[PDB]
């Protein structure tokens, strides 16, 4: 009496969505991981949601050579 | 500092314990009374005025009672369990925070510690059973054991859910994190399946057969006498209690409202009561409003429906964050 | 050195147990647990996450092989109806 | 000394000898914590390149930074002092406002913005440091420039406004 | 040790001391001249230096042994107390400060 | 001169006292010869319950409460449970059980000196260094660059745990999965 | 435009036969370097598996249930898909390593990297993740595809370690930079 | 109508969290010194803590002047322990 | 062969990003020679081989 | 001594005293083979399975407080672990 | 960024402390064992693990 998946594809899901509700909907929230990780950000490029920049973690250390100071000199002590 | 930090650790000891265990004497109180203005009757009000000594009369009565043990077993083996069971049911509430960092140990791991230490006490009644040299009440411990540790899976993985949204196992940090809005939105799945895990956690009704005595095989609790009935009773409230605290922390803000340090001290443990109340009366609310679930079929919905949505939702609560670049710092902010 | 001592815990449970096979078990727990307790103490003197790292994996596979044990044990136990060596 | 952090400790152990003559001396920073911290983005402000010389300094001689580096070392200490000096000097009493008000509310700058708002002004209007933060997101207000709050504990009332230089 | 990530996020301590020891062996050692990496010698004693400190212990045992015997030849008329050395660098408490530094 | 070295005590940020690691570790292992010399099996397992807690109280109290909470949670948690169910179940004889220890015990004095005077040799300084006058004291001070945003243990762990180091995180797996597979098929009728 | 260090980081030197290309090509670099030989081999190889269990199904009968053999050959089908992949991913991502004949996408890459300096993009592209974890994901692939019949791994992400002095590539850009240069003016 | 009788356990309830948030807030400020304290306390702070009480005195202590007193440079603690290294 | 070739040179570019101290890293440059040495040499003695075998020779 | 040490010996002693209450002033008296019977494997399997779950969500604590750093490559990776389990 | 810009100050004056105590127990030193014992071959600064510390704690 129970559907069989593979025959009937569409059949069987809605009978698991009625007969097996925890299960199958368990699939379908799993499923919907995935989902999000491949619709929103492109969504989000494209309405200009930017991604935020990552925040320092460490010093962040000048690139390039040093940039010859003068300046707060130890003749400027006191 | 100021003053000595022992004088300090005392007196915050004595505020956050001692009005702990008067709280939980009145949530019996409130118990009996509750459910008897839903069943149309009175509950206690004749022990002190108002009811308000009935706890009180109910502890001495059973302190002053006398203990039957078993044949013999072992005296410090016959203790062991119900001694664990008290002390690590009162251990969780040394990191609840009654506003900013105003908690007996401000932990950055307290998460971990609130589950280590519910996890130590499930010992208590496991040590119990085979201790009362009875098989046909150690069954019955054993139930009760096989169903403490199957929810205690639902608590931890809910509450992992809750420690993505907030990137920190502190108690302060996840309550600030809620400043942003409170968690039984965003997670609002979250919030029902761990209170339903709470319940279950705590040896409450629907999921009540440790102290069933019209189930023919259930009542374990039922044979406990004197102080050990004491000891595992007061364990039992001062559980349901701080699963109660833990779950307004989680999903309610924990001590958030909806100049002065003692007024605004006042607010934040107030709102935390308030919340915290609130829920002890859902618990009540539920146990005088269902049947009695049996044990297979407690044991099915477990692991059949509420652990496949939580880890369903393990899955999708991070690709949600990293989709919308909301996955939060970890370093120490709020 | 405590985890030098509790290795030889775990040893000494071979040396005087005859008949006992449940202490087999227990004194693997025993020993795997010194190692794991010896690597921790050392990944401290050393600052190496690491070291923290591969106890948080020995604790997940003892805790694995434990069950896969439990469960020998009690295939082995529902054809004998004893875990007692007859010695 | 270790870096690592101790858990047995009970007792401190100091030293009184003095560094040689040889070595320039300076006064180190009198500052405490708070101050420090409301007057950060100003001492970075003017200081930014000294700080990033002196680190610089340190990677170009590593595991021998401490020394050989004391020179810039010593610069660092001297501009940051003239930051706090003229702080002192010309925005005393919204300073302390500031530093009074984080040091209030567990050191977190979004919960005295008003304080800090107008310190900002007066700084930038006597000394012309601004404070920047880099690389916030152009698409929202600067966090430090919002009306309002969600972590802030009180609410910052409507008549408090940021301070936009140029406005 | 040489993971490179130490406990509190950062490095681990004695990463640079095993970048060196492999820094010097791969630009010593090789195929034509395998005495190269006997250089690498000195290198790889600094590392198991830094791991276990068997040598800064040895060298403080005996410095501690001829400080520890100065204190008794030499006669303390007034050493500084602990609540005067709690005084040590404030802003009203010269006097502490003088005192302790025999100043 | 003067006294250029001041050593005085702490007063608050004081920190823990180094003598409590002395009775865990003697009450690990008290509890560790209360294992393999105890009647009862079920006894046996509660006093390793025991040598897990002292040995997690005292990673917890040097500083490792990750992992010292990781063992209470895990250890004791659930291994010790699945123990305790077994072994509270199966029918047990302590008689059958009861091996003559003393013809044990010239063997164990053998073994023991043995084992021991060749793994304390093994044994880096910092396992060694403060067990069994002159004294030496470890110093430690504060650095500003490293300390700019302090991860705890668990966070340092998690920052590696799945990136650089995710296949000994999916041979665990693997592991785990074998375990769930294999203690079903054995035990449960089909 | 050249950043005076085309060999940023220390690279694992393997002993082969022909150039190497690039050490981790990204998963979308191996697809469009594939031959029409290598899915001519995806394909036949992953029909047989399917194949293979239906052969042993015609000369040694299994002897299963009604619908036993249509769920063995759904996982065999999808085995061998799997397998068939793998195996198509390999023939081509062998050519970057330089492990098996690579002329025409030694050839292709040269070109295809050298419009890329003179448009002014980046060699191999922008990356969402910190340079830190550029440098992981890079070691993590790192001629993975060696590793295929154990454990499989594909480099999705955009990072600069591919294994190659980058050199090659300023210098044709610059080279032919000039060329354009010279036709315009003679015009 | 209201059972306002059993309503008053969760009152009581309701003001022991009360009391213990007004109690914990009070001795806790008390002991800052008559300052509202820190929490979230990592080890940045817990250092600039110790950088303030080695300036006052007071671990809570805070000070703008731009000039250290004489003895700064001489007082910043290298603590000393017996065994966990 | 006494003389041990890394199978993992790229260890050379471990170690956290984070609270890194001034002049904590020591200098690579040298190492990083070494292998940009190794890499081209290798490259450059395939690039012969094919030239001046199988090519301008068969 | 630190408010934790205090709140644990302070439970103890709550301990203590409610068995010493019913040991000295509570009434004592004198008031003080067996077959078997094979057991259930459920029992086993509830403490296998959360045992090895338990220890699953263990390994994916440390993602929770390290979501940021970890990012995509991080999550790709606690999803296949999660995939497996 | 506000621990940024404090860093280098911070820094800077812990570094004169280490520098300030490594040469005056390198001074001791010479002063008590006639030469300075070599712990590490390399130049490098090395934060010190152990200290010389008295015999005994401050009287009061
Ligand atoms: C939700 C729907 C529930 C079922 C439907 C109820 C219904 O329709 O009954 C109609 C019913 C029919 O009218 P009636 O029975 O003829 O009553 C006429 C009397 O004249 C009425 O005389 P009265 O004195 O009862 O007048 C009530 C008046 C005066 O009553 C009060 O002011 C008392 C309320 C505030 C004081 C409570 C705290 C007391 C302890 C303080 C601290 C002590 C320790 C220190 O207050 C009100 O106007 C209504 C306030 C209701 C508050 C109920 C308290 C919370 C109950 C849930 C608790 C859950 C957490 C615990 O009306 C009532 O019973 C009165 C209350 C109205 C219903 C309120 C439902 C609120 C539920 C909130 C959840
Ligand atoms: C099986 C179910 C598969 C579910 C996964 C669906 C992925 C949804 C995203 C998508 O399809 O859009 C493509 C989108 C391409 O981004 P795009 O805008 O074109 O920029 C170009 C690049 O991304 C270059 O830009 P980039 O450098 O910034 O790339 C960094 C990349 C960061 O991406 C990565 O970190 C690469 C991770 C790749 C892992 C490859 C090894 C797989 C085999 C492991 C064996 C053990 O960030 C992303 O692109 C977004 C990806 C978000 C993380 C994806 C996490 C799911 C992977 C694991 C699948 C679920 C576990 C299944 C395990 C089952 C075990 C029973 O994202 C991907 O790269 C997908 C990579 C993962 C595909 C895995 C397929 C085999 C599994
Ligand atoms: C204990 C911790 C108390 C924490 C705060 C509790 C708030 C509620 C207080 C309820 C008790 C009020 C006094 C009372 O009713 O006692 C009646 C008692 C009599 O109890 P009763 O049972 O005979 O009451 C008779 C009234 N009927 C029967 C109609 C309901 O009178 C006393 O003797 C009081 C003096 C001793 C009080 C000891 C308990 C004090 C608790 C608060 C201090
Ligand atoms: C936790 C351990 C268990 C709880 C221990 C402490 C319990 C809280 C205090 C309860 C004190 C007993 C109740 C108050 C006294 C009382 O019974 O009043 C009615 C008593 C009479 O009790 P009664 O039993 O004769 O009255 C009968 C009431 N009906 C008719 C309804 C049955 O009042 C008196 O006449 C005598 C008063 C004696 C002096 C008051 C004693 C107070 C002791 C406080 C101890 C606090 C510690
Ligand atoms: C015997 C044990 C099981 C072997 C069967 C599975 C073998 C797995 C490896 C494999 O794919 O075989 C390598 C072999 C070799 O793979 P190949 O990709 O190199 O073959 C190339 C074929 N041309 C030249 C046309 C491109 O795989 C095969 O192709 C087998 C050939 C028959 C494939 C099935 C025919 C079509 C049937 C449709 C129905
Ligand atoms: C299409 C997807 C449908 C999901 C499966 C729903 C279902 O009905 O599964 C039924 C099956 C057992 O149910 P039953 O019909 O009684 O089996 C009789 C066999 N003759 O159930 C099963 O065997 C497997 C049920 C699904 C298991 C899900 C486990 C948690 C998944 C979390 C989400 C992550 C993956 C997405
Ligand atoms: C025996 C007790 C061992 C000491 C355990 C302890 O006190 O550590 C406290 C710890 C969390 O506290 P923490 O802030 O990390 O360290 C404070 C140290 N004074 O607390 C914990 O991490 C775990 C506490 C477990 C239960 C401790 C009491 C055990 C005995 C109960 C009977």
């Amino acid at each position: 009496t129970t559907p069989r998946f593979w025959s009937t594809p569409l059949k069987y899901c809605r009978w698991a969505a009625r007969e097996r509700p925890a299960l199958f909907f368990s699939v379908v929230i799993g499923a919907l991981g995935p989902v999000t990780l491949a619709t929103v950000p492109p969504l989000r490029r494209l309405i200009g949601d930017v991604d935020a920049a990552p925040i320092p973690l460490t010093y962040p250390i000048p690139p390039g050579p040093r940039k010859q100071l003068k300046g707060y000199d130890d003749d400027t002590e006191d | 500092m100021s003053y000595s930090q022992t004088i300090n650790s005392l007196v915050e000891v004595v505020l956050v314990l001692v009005p702990s265990l008067v709280g939980i004497a009145y949530v019996t109180v409130g118990e009996r009374k509750t459910m008897g203005s839903m069943q149309r009757r009175l509950g206690p009000n004749a022990v002190g005025i108002y009811g308000l000594l009935q706890a009180f009369a109910d502890a001495l009565k059973l302190l002053l009672k006398e203990y039957v043990g078993p044949t013999q077993a072992n005296l410090v083996l016959f203790f062991l369990g119900p001694v664990i069971t008290l002390i690590f049911s009162l251990l969780g509430y040394a990191v609840i925070p009654y506003g900013p960092g105003l908690a007996v140990n401000d932990l950055s791991t307290g998460i971990l510690y609130m589950l280590a230490v519910s996890s130590l006490a499930t010992y208590g009644i496991l040590l119990a059973g085979w201790s009362a040299n009875s098989k046909y009440a150690f069954l019955g411990s054993l139930r009760s054991t096989a169903q403490l540790i199957s929810y205690e899976l639902v608590l931890s993985s809910s509450i992992l859910l809750v420690i993505m949204l907030s990137g920190s196992l502190s108690l302060t940090v996840i309550v600030e994190s809620q400043r942003a809005i409170w968690y039984i939105l965003p997670l609002l799945p979250v919030f029902i399946i761990f209170f339903i895990g709470s319940v279950a956690e705590t040896n409450r009704a629907p999921f009540d057969l440790a102290e069933a005595e019209s189930e023919l095989v259930s009542g374990f609790m039922t044979e406990h006498a004197a102080v050990i009935f004491v000891f595992f009773f007061l364990a039992e409230y001062g559980s349901i209690v701080l699963m109660c605290i833990l779950t307004s922390i989680l999903f309610l803000g924990g001590y958030l409202l909806i100049n002065a340090p003692t007024v605004e001290g006042s607010f934040y443990g107030l709102s935390l009561g308030v919340k915290t109340s609130i829920l002890i009366f859902v618990f009540i609310w539920t146990r005088a409003s269902f049947p009695r679930i049996r044990f297979d079929q407690l044991m099915s919905f477990c692991w059949t429906v509420l652990l496949p949505i939580l880890f369903a939702l393990i899955v999708l609560v991070p690709c949600i964050l990293y989709s919308f670049n909301i996955f939060p710092v970890n370093i120490s902010l709020l | 050195n405590i985890t030098l001592i509790l290795f030889l815990i775990g040893i000494l449970g071979f040396v005087l147990n005859r008949k006992n096979i449940i202490l087999m078990l227990i004194s693997i727990e025993i020993m795997l647990l010194s190692i794991t307790f010896l690597i921790l103490l050392s990944s401290l003197n050393m600052d190496d996450i690491i070291g923290q790292t591969y106890a948080i994996y020995i604790i997940v596979v003892a805790g694995a092989e434990s069950a896969i044990g439990l469960g020998i044990l009690v295939a082995f136990y529902r054809l004998r109806g004893s875990i007692a060596i007859e010695y | 000394m270790a870096t690592r952090k101790p858990a047995f400790n009970q007792h401190v152990l100091l030293d009184t000898t003095p560094l040689p003559d040889s070595i320039p001396k300076v006064k180190e920073i009198g500052a405490s914590s708070a101050p420090l911290l409301s007057a950060s983005f100003f001492i970075g402000a003017r200081c930014k390149d000294y700080n990033d010389d002196y680190m610089q300094c340190k990677n170009e001689n590593p595991g021998r930074g401490e020394f050989e580096c004391l020179k810039e070392g010593r610069r660092v200490t001297r501009c940051a002092r003239s930051v706090l000096k003229d702080i002192n000097t010309h925005c005393l009493e919204q300073f302390r406002a500031h530093w009074q008000c984080l040091d209030n509310n567990n050191q977190q700058l979004w919960q005295c913005r008003p304080a800090e708002w107008k310190l900002n002004k007066c700084v930038y209007e006597n000394l012309k440091l601004e404070k920047v933060i880099p690389d916030q997101p152009k698409n929202s207000t600067p966090v430090h420039l919002r009306q309002r709050q969600i972590f802030a504990h009180h609410a910052i009332p409507p008549w408090e406004r940021p301070f936009i230089p140029g406005q | 040790m040489a993971s490179g990530y130490g406990l509190n996020g950062g490095p681990s301590r004695c990463f640079p001391f095993w970048q060196e020891l492999l820094a010097c062996y791969v630009t010593n050692s090789s195929e034509d001249n395998p005495d190269g990496k006997n250089k690498c010698i000195p290198v790889m004693e600094d590392y198991y230096e830094c791991l276990h400190h068997r040598k800064e212990a040895a060298r403080v045992r005996a410095l501690q042994a001829a400080y520890r015997e100065a204190e008794a030849k030499k006669l303390q008329e007034n050493p500084p107390t602990a609540g005067q050395i709690r005084n040590l660098g404030l802003l009203n408490k010269e006097e502490d400060t003088k005192k302790v530094h025999c100043a | 001169s003067q006294i250029s070295l001041l050593l005085l005590k702490e007063i608050y940020t004081n920190g823990s006292t180094h003598i409590m690691l002395d009775i865990l570790s003697v009450l690990a292992v008290i509890s560790g010869i209360c294992v393999i010399i105890s009647k009862n099996p079920i006894v046996s397992v509660l006093h390793l319950i025991g040598l897990f807690a002292y040995v997690s109280f005292y990673l917890i109290l040097i500083g490792l409460n990750f992992v010292g909470l990781s063992y209470l949670i895990v250890y004791i948690g659930a291994v010790s449970i699945l123990f305790l169910f077994i072994l509270m179940l199966i029918n047990i004889r302590t008689s059958e059980l009861q091996s003559n220890t003393s013809n044990s015990i010239p063997l164990t004095i053998l073994v023991g000196i043995i084992i021991s005077s060749f793994l304390f040799k093994m044994l880096p300084y910092g396992v060694i260094i403060s067990n069994q006058k002159n004294d030496l004291f470890f110093i430690t001070s504060k650095i500003w660059d490293g300390a700019l945003a302090e991860n705890n243990h668990i966070s340092s762990i998690g920052n590696i745990m799945y990136t650089n180091y995710n296949v000994w995180l999916i041979l665990a797996s693997f592991i785990l999965l074998l375990a769930m597979v294999g203690a079903i098929v054995i035990t449960i009728k089909p | 435009n050249t950043p005076t260090q085309t060999y940023q980081f220390p690279s694992k030197t393997v002993k082969t036969d022909y150039p190497l290309i690039d050490n981790d090509p990204h998963f979308t670099r191996v697809i469009r370097y594939a031959r029409p030989s290598d899915y001519a081999h995806g394909l036949a190889a992953a029909a047989a598996g399917p194949a293979a269990l239906w052969l042993m199904e015609r000369i040694s009968p299994s002897q299963v249930g009604r619908g036993g053999f249509a769920k063995a050959m759904r996982l065999a089908g999808f085995i061998g898909l799997a397998g068939g992949f793998l195996y198509f991913y390999q023939r081509s991502i062998l050519r970057f390593y330089g492990m098996s004949e690579n002329a025409r996408e030694v050839e292709m890459d040269m070109r295809e990297m050298t419009d890329r300096v003179k448009a002014g993009l980046p060699l191999y592209g922008e990356s969402r993740l910190s340079p830190a974890m550029q440098g992981v994901a890079a070691r993590q692939s790192r001629y993975s595809a060696l590793f295929f019949g154990v454990m499989p791994w594909f480099n999705f992400v955009n990072h600069n370690q591919h294994g190659v002095d980058t050199a090659k590539y300023y210098q044709q850009a610059e080279r032919e930079l000039e060329a354009e240069r010279l036709a315009r003016e003679q015009a | 109508p209201v059972p306002f009788e059993t309503l008053i356990p969760y009152g009581i309830i309701i003001a022991m969290f009360g009391v213990t948030g007004a109690g914990m807030a009070k001795v806790r400020h008390m002991f800052n010194g008559d300052k509202r304290h820190r929490w979230s306390v990592d080890q940045w702070d817990k250092q600039q803590m110790e950088r303030d009480r080695r300036l006052t005195g007071h671990l809570r202590g805070q000070t703008d002047n731009p000039i250290a007193p004489p003895g700064f440079e001489f007082n910043n603690p290298w603590k000393v322990x017996x065994x966990x290294x | 062969s006494r003389h041990i070739e890394l199978k993992y040179p790229e260890v050379f570019s471990h170690g956290s990003p984070f609270n890194v101290p001034a002049g904590f890293y020591p200098n690579l440059d040298h190492v990083i020679e070494h292998y940009r040495k190794q890499h081209l040499e290798e490259e450059e003695r395939k690039a012969k081989k094919l030239a001046a075998a199988a090519a301008a020779a068969s | 001594m630190s408010a934790m040490s205090i709140y644990i010996i302070f439970v103890s002693i709550i301990a203590i005293l409610f068995l010493a209450i019913d040991l000295i002033f509570a009434p004592h008296n004198p008031y003080k083979s067996q077959s078997r019977s094979p057991f259930n494997i459920s029992f086993f399997i509830y403490g296998l399975v959360f045992l090895l779950l338990d220890l699953e969500i263990l390994l994916l604590y440390p993602f929770a407080v390290s979501e940021y750093v970890n990012s995509a490559y991080g999550l790709a990776a606690a999803l296949i672990f999660i995939g497996i389990i | 960024w506000a621990r940024i810009h404090l860093i280098p100050l911070l820094q800077a004056e812990e570094d004169r402390d280490h520098v300030r105590r490594y040469l005056a127990d390198q001074a001791r030193e010479k002063g008590l064992l006639g030469e300075n014992i070599k712990v590490y071959n390399s130049d490098r600064y090395v934060r010190p693990t152990f200290a010389v510390t008295p015999s005994k704690p401050a009287q009061e």
